[PDB]
Parts: C-alpha cells; structure tokens; sequence
C-alpha cells in the first residue's frame, strides 16, 4: 500500500551512516575515561575537542574540581577504538619492552629473583596496552585564532601503558598569555 | 536552552481538537489499536504517501531552493565566516523544514481525512454500520491511527533531505561551487550523516497528533452539507498549531542540537 | 540575478483551467457593485481575519522562540558582530516569515473559500440560479471574492510584523535583549522604508494570486463531496508553486537580495 | 467537565510544569546574588562569564551605579552548588584553621571560655568554604579579542556568609588601557 | 469568554506595538538631552551607546 | 466588513517607514552635483555612504570610469541634514566673504568700478555658495577594521565655495600601499 | 544662594572621552562626572576632554 520510492529514499538515508557512524558515534564502546589536573584555563568547556599531534581524537567528558587545592580535575573522552598496539603489534612489544628492561643497569645488577619479574611486567603491560603509553605531555592550545581552547596530547617516551582510570601529569595548563604580559 | 519547554506549553495551552473525542481515542487504546494491510490502510497511505510523492519531489524541491537563496545571500553579504553549509543545513533540517512538512499532513492530509469520514457518516459506511453495531472505532479509526506512524514521519525527513539534494543542484548555478566541496564542507560543519539518520523520531508524536485532531472533526460531525463544511473549516483551526510540542526536545537529542 | 529568474518561472506554470475565468473576474461589478457586511461575507472575514489573529500571535511565538535560541547560539559559534537580532531579525522580517504567511493564507483560507463556493453549485445558490439565468458571476464570485482579499495583504505583512513586536517580548524573557537596540537594529538591518515597504507589494501579489486560483475550481466543481476534495487538492498544487516563483523574483527585485 | 472538555486535566498538568522548567530551576537554593565594587571596567555585559580558577561558576546579574562617587556595585548570579569537603576532611580543615588561631600567643593556651569563641570562629571559617564565599579576590581578564570579558576569582580564606551589598576585595576592576596606548 | 483573553494578550500586545517607535519615546517622557561639540569621531554612530565607568546609561539621539 | 486591529497595525508600520525613508532621500533638492577623480578605491558602490569625522553627510549618486585618463568619476548626493544655509545665515557668510574680498590686496588696488562688483560676485553666486568650502580633503576610511571601505570627505579651507560642476582635488585617494608593503 | 543652587540634584558639569567599546568601532562615550550647578538636562554643557585629536588618522595618511 506504499510506493517504490519509499523504500529508495529510505536506502539513500541508510547509506549516510554506513561509515560515518562507525567513526563518530555511541559513547562508551569507543572511548576510555582518563583524568588529568589543570590549574587555570581561559576558555575550557565540557565537550571541547581534544587532539593528539594535530588530529582530533575526542572531547572533554566532564569537568570537576579538587577542593583541597581548588584546582580542576578534567575527565577525558579519548579515542578508544584506536587500539594502537593491537594483538599483532603486541608480539613486537613483548620483545621490545623486554629488551629495554633486560639491558638496563637496574636489572643487570639485580637479584636473579628480581630479574624474573621482568616478564611479570610484560604481563601487566598485556592487560593495559590498549590506547597510549606511560609518558604523555598535556598542554593547552587554541582551536581557532581568537579564543576557545583545545587540549593537546604529545606522546613522550615511557615504559608502561595507560588506560581508563589512570592519571597523566600536567605539563602546561597554567600560563595565560594575558597574565604573562600584565604580571 | 530555556526554549525547550516553552515550545511544548504552547501546544498544551489549548487542546479542543482532541478533547471532545478523547474518550473515544482512549477506548481504542483500551480495546487495543488495530494493525494490518487493509483497505483503510490503502486509502490512508494514498493521502499521506501517493499524493505527497509528487508534492515533495516538485514543490519540496523549490521550497528548499528558496531557503538556499537565503543561503546564497549570506555568501554575498558575509562570505567566509559562514561559508558553504555553515548556516544553511544547520537550520534547514533541525528547525525550518519540519513546520512546512507538518503543513502537508496536519493541513492537507488532515483536511482530506476529515472530508472522507464526515461523508461516510452521511453515506457509504458509518451511516448504516453504527446502526448495525459493527464497532465504529475498530472499523475505521483504530487501524488508521496505527497507519499514521508508518510512512508519514519518514516523509518529513525525506522532505528535508530533498533540500540537501537541491543544495548541490544549484551550488554551481548560483555561483560556481563544486558540489563535492559544498556537501562535504556542509557535512563536517553540522555532522550531517550521523545526525540526520538519528533524527527520525521528531515527528512520530506529530503523526499521532495529526490523526487525533483530524479524526474528531470527521467522526463527530453533523452529517449534513452545512455541518460537514463547517467541520472542515474547524480542522485547520486546531490541527495547524498543535503539532509542534517536541521540536527542541528531540532536536537537542536526536539531531544533536 | 538570472539564475534567480530562471528558478522563478513558476508563476506562469500552474495555470490549468484557471485562465478560462478571464472575463469572468472582470465582470463582477458589471451588474451593480455591492458592498457591506453580509451573512457569508463576514464569515469569510472571520476565516481570513478574526481567527487568524490568534494564529498569528501563536505561530509567532513558535517561530520567535526557535530563532531566539538560534540568536544565542550564533553568539557562541560565530560571534558578537552578528549576535542576537543583528542577523536573525534581518532574515526573519525580510525573507523568511513571508513564506509561512502565504502558506497560512493562500493555502489555508484560499482552499476554505473554494470549499464553500463548491457547495453553492451542489446545493444552495447556483444550482437553481444558473439554470434560470440569474447572472452567475454576480451570484457567487462578486460577493465572496472581495471578502477574502481586502485585509489579506495587510495581514500577510502583519504576520511578520508581530514576529518583531513579540520578538522583543521574548528577546527579554529568554535573555534580556534591550527593546530599543532591537528596534533600531531592526530598521538599519533591512533599510525598512525602502525594502520592507516594497515587501508590502510582494504580499499584494500574493493576494492577487488568490483571485485567480480559488475562483475557477469552486465555479466549475463536480457536485459530489469527492469532487470537492479533488478541487481542494488542486488548489494546494496551484498555490504552492505560484508563491515560490515570486519568492525568487520579488526577493531579488522588491527587497533587493 | 469530564467530557467534551476532558482534557482540561491534560491542559492544566503540563502548561505550568513546562513553564517553570524553562523559566527557572530553581537557583534559589543553588545560587546567591552577591555583590562587588568595580571602578572602571569597559564593556561588562549582562550574562558575561564569571569564573573561578578558569571554570565558570556564574554570570553577571545587574549593575547598580553611584554618579556622585563614580563607583559601580555589580551584582553577580553565582552558583552555590559547587564542590566541598566531607565530614572527616572538613574536620582537618578546621583543625588547620585552629592552628592558625592558636599560632598567636593570646589564644595558644586559651581559656575554655575563649575557646568557645574560637570554635565559633571555626564555624565562621567553614561557612565560606562552599556556599556563600566572603573572603576572595577579583580581577578582570579577556577571553576573546578585547571584548568578551572573562572575570576571574582567586579564593582566599573564609569569613561567615557574605552579605548582599558587602564588597569583594578588588584586585583589578579598572579595565581601561587607552592611556597605555596613548602614553 | 474570548474577550477575557483579549484583554490579557490582545491589549498587552497593543501596548507593545505602540512601544516600538514610541518607546520612550515621542515626547522624551523618561529621558533628557545633552549637547557637546566634537571635531573627529570616526565610529560614533546614531544609537551608539553612552556610558559611565564602562556601564551604559544612555545613547546617541 | 473588516476588523479594527488591521488597520491599527498598518499605522504602526507607517511610523517605522517614516523614519528611514524620511531620512534617506531627495537628490538635487538638498545638495548639488559635484565630481571628484579617484585613482584606486576598493569597492565603492553606487549609493554607498559618504562620511565626515564619522558622520554620514551624503552618498554616492553614481560611479563611472574613464580608462583613457585612467581615473574614476564619482558624482555625489548630499543628504538633508544640511540643505546649506538659512536666509540670514546665507547673508552672514556673504558678509564674511565680502570682508575677505575687501581685505584682499587684489581688490584694494582695483579700479573703483571693479571694487563695486565685489558684492555683484556674491549676488551672481547666491546659489553657488551652497555649500561647503572650495578646498575639500579626499581619503578612504573604514567602518570596520580594514574592510568596509567608507569614503570620507572633510572640507578644509579654500578661497571660494565648492559649487556644482567643480572637481574636488584628490589628496590621499591614489596611494595603494600594498606594493609598498610587499616590495 | 550660590551654595544652595550649587549642590542640588546629580551634578551638571561632566567630562567626556572618545574610545571604542569592543574591537570594531562603535565609539563608547565615557563620562566622568565633575562638579556643576543643576540637574543635567537640556540647557547644560558637557565639556569635551578627548574628542578632537585622533592620532591614528595622522599615522594612516
């Protein structure tokens, strides 16, 4: 009791979320929630975009405070569909992380019992390797040229891997260029 | 956003289109509304579907192109700060198209619906069938309430979708803008493919509201030619501005505004 | 402005049987120009005038509140140089509101008129009077045509005018927008005394459309109720493109877009 | 009317709940209207962002002027539903405040009669931690190019609840750099 | 029972249509005038704001 | 056979066109046709406003070009804030012009017959005094920060008055400084 | 009499300066009230402190 173009128009609409919704959509299935401290940011709002190396990876989840020192505690919505090191790359990480542990001066002079815990550290990496590494650098950049801040992660070089529940140390979320000039 | 609830109460302030036969609608819900491909379904989808097919393709294109002229005049006046589909698709899909789409159902199909039931009360069906005792609600209203939410709210999204289809038709004719940069530039500015597919819920309640008002005017008419023509003029009094209660409620959630 | 004129050629397209009533519309003061408050004359004035006063105030609150949040979000997204009513009252009074007004007058009241005229042929006047030879044009065109077109082009502009008069009421209630800066801002944004004065002409043309389209379909209807709803379907098809053809041309020429 | 007009119940039920849902909230228990004195701030708009350590906590209500003295009493709509200490943590805060009270030689070995007014002072110190903060500092900064002012707050200590009309310490309410440009 | 709400809404909007161009308005019932001479003011518009200590208290007539 | 408020709302709309169309209009009644040659003006449209110390004094009547000499010819339309002079104000600046004619050394050494035609000059130029002084200054100013090119004419001090048919000397409307910046 | 007619009402003699509100233009005329005689209204003179010498125009020519 309908025409043939009902369906055709419906299929045309279904084509628009074939690849779009896989990238951009839902909320907990493709993200990890992590925290970091900030001291004073001139223009940050909840759901402001977050980047890594100039590429948007997600957004701010929510913004709360820390009463003790009266500073900001920002929860992040980071890219969790990007596994980064996946199970095929895990095979390389098991040998690359072990060689960094093996030839270090803190483990070559260690008690043999302690040398056997280098592979125990691999196990702890295996269950925490989806996402990003240990040493990350968080700073406040801008989105456009006017105002509106844009938060940025610059991967460093560490030993462990981080996931949801872990905290990244603040690198540069304090300096306002207006206060730099005026004080 | 304080205008989310303020749009809703405008509809609530006056409800005389539903109220008089609300008890009959509640009885259909009580008794359990009917479903199935029947002869009523065929004519209900004629008014909603078949007629609107040519209206949406032809008038619906030029409506969109008039709103694209507004889009073009911004390019002429402002330019670079509202370029391509920054301020065009933004209000078109979410705010502008929806009301005009409602005038083709709350207005046009509603008027047709009124006309049919009023005349069957005077002639073909309910003139005899009420008296026989073949339950009137189950007979002609119960399956056509269900029919209202089948094709009608998809058509409101298709109406709006044609505006986007028309946008790339004249991206070159108004000026010389490559269709692919217009559309993908537009896509990025409003997150088009994700939101437009999610926003198919906005007008399902409106389909129900269209049929709760329009059925009353046909159903409880005086079946004479003076009483029936008065009820058709009363249809557009109540159906025209009582179908916009949930605009920003689901635009904020499904269209992501 | 050639592409605009190219798209704006719809004013000629929708004239099917309408053109037969050429000298029929001429000779309506042939057989003694009547005037006054009469039984049906005033009822058409209620449909065009009195009832529409409530439609205008409430549809203005639907439009106003939707574009009131838009006004706020432009400040947030684009900036302070196009905030609030700088770039919203600009498009609302000038180019946007006029389309909806035509749909709620040329569409709604035009078809309502037709519906009543159709029934003179089927039952009350013309059925007996054409057969005798009591002047047909004086019989149903002359005392019903004038009723629905004298206040109509003023009312079309008033639709949009009340969006500005009530726009500052809700500009204050949603945010606190100063009434005098809204007012003086409005004037300067559209150059009112030259552009909106010419938009009055655009709405007279819309009244003039009602005189061609509505009359013929009521004049020669089939005297059945299904033929009457087919005649109302035809007036929605005719009025939907005639208005849009002028939305292209006269926005570019009367307003100067 | 229970019939014909049956739906008066449905009209009455939603018309006034939706009305107050848009209009208010309320912010009568979740907000307070505190005031402060400014001397020359070019461009303070109603509903402009008022922040604390970068985070918006409220907005501009309205401004009261005095032509004779040339001063402006700006009223702020500040939220009172912000972060705070729990019972054990707040006890540690007033113990630290008590150590500041007992640092002076007058109240180090205090007479129990005097300790009663020092505990009244601990109550006074707890009142401004989260709800109506009196002892704080205010300075005007900018988010956008020049306009789009961003007001900042640097909380100090605590002194009971702030009264309406009682000014907040003015650090920088003289935002006018036209003489800087000219000289 | 319609005239009840004409009054509530109809005369309320009548008052607001009169208070568009004649807001203060015709006879300057709530304001006063000031005069000053200038030689060069690039950017002073009619209906531009006039202030005291950064707070608007008037405008250009 | 009509209502009441239709008409009332139409009267309100008249008062809104009165203010704009009463302001903006006439074209040879409150001004005179004068020309000026320009070498490079970015974006001057017909009916674009012409200003003076930030005050609109007129508009562009029409704009044409002559590539033979490579200069643009602009005709002007002054607005109705000044028509030019009243009856006694015209007599006042004729007496001031007469004192300049009488003090000048060219007319003190003139034939007495020629000295008697100093007032004849004012009679013959009674409608040519309208309105500003002969020597007027040309430049292009802005309504925004760069763009929104706003043509500005500020009368200086000449010998006679600028009358119809005259060409305004171009001071600063030829210097395109983009080549200075880039080379 | 001089003392009685020099203290009534808001002060008359105000001093003014020309500068913008934000960054665009829309000159926001500043007021710094001094000490005058009567209520400030029609018939009173505002003293121009800074609305003549624009140094930016001299730079731009």
């Amino acid at each position: 009791a309908v025409g043939i173009f009902v369906i055709i128009f419906g299929i045309a609409l279904f084509f628009l979320a074939m690849k779009v919704s896989g990238l951009v959509g839902t909320n907990l299935s493709d993200g990890y929630t992590m925290k970091a401290q900030f001291d004073n940011v001139n223009g940050l709002k909840p759901r402001a975009k977050v980047t890594m190396s100039g590429v948007t990876i997600g957004r701010v989840d929510s913004i709360t405070l820390d009463p003790v020192t009266r500073l900001a505690t920002v929860t992040f919505d980071l890219d969790g569909k990007l596994t980064s090191f996946n199970a095929e790359q895990l095979k390389e990480v098991q040998k690359n992380a072990l060689d960094e542990l093996r030839y270090s001066s803190d483990y070559t002079q260690a008690t043999p019992a302690q040398q056997k815990t280098m592979e125990q550290q691999l196990i702890s990496n295996m269950n925490s390797i989806t996402s990003i590494d240990e040493d990350a650098y968080i700073m406040v950049a801008t989105n456009g040229l006017l105002g509106e801040k844009y938060l940025k992660i610059v991967p460093g070089g560490g030993l462990n891997y981080l996931k949801r529940g872990d905290t990244i140390s603040n690198t540069q979320g304090t300096m306002d260029l207006e206060d730099l000039i005026s004080k | 956003m304080n205008t989310i609830a303020w749009l809703g109460r405008l509809v609530i302030e006056r409800i005389r289109g539903i109220g008089v036969a609300a008890l009959m609608l509640l009885q259909i819900i009580f008794s359990l509304p009917s479903a199935g491909g029947f002869g009523r379904f065929v004519y209900q989808m004629h008014r909603v579907g078949v007629m609107s097919l040519l209206i949406i393709t032809v008038s619906g294109l030029f409506i969109g192109l008039v709103l694209g002229l507004q889009g073009y005049s911004i390019l002429v006046n402002v330019g670079s700060e509202s370029m391509l589909g920054t301020m065009v698709s933004l209000t078109l899909l979410r705010e502008l198209a929806p009301v005009v789409a409602a005038l083709l159902f709350a207005g046009r199909a509603g008027s047709a619906l009124t006309a049919e039931i009023g005349s069957m009360k005077q002639s073909e069906q309910l003139a005899s069938m009420e008296m026989i005792g073949v339950d009137p609600l189950k007979q002609i209203v119960s399956p056509r309430l269900w029919a209202g939410i089948v094709s009608l709210p998809m058509l409101t999204v298709i109406f709006a979708a044609i505006g986007i289809v028309g946008g790339k038709l004249v991206g070159v004719d108004f000026l010389g803008v490559d269709e692919g940069s217009f559309w993908s530039g537009m896509q990025n500015n409003v997150q088009f493919g994700h939101d437009v597919v999610n926003g198919i819920i906005k007008s399902i309640v409106f389909a129900l509201l269209c049929t709760w008002i329009a059925v009353f005017q046909g159903y409880a008419c005086d079946p004479t030619p003076e009483g029936i023509a008065t009820a058709m003029t009363r249809t557009v009094v109540y159906s025209s501005l009582c179908v916009l209660g949930f605009d920003f409620v689901l635009t904020a959630v499904m269209f992501g505004g």
